[PDB]
């Protein structure tokens, strides 16, 4: 079949886009630790 | 680092979210 | 086969939901630690 | 955004994820 | 078309995704404690 | 719970977030 090419190629696609929002979610997380760690040192 | 490159930091990296968010909005095959 | 891609498919669907239910709560971690850092 | 409704915000938000957790938890389980 | 070897890895796939949601919503939950307490001490 | 633990805890989900996203990327490109 020519559309079970597609939805697998559509599956594995969307596969990607999951990945990278994990890993542009743990870029923001590391800054929010970073802001934690330079407002506690100050108290 | 710089509380001056963390805001640019900050924003920077949301907007990648909310666009790789809205691409997987555009790219959820709910069949 | 459309039974393993239409539950493989729904788990798109689920991780999807989880993550934007997470960005919500990293937006308002972003929020607090501003708030906090605008007293400092 | 408010601190009253932060906290509001996040137990709420922290709800909604674990309850998404526990549904890809069960539909992983195949 | 044979696409056993692929759908039997985007499980697997599937799996190491949903546990790095897990870990990073545990580490969400230590943020959150850490803005709790350093709002009490002000 | 204290500051000297939460450092702990935090560098322990920081270490296996990296780990998960290492498999997941040796997994994507098939």
């Amino acid at each position: 079949t020519v559309q079970a090419r597609q939805l697998l190629s559509g599956i594995v696609q969307q596969q990607n886009n999951l990945l990278r929002a994990i890993e542009a979610q743990q870029h923001l997380l590391q800054l929010t630790v970073w802001g934690i760690k330079q407002l506690q040192a100050r108290i | 680092m710089t509380w001056e490159e963390w805001d640019k930091k900050i924003e920077e990296y949301t907007k990648k979210i909310e666009e790789l968010i809205k691409k997987s909005q555009n790219q959820q095959i709910d069949l």
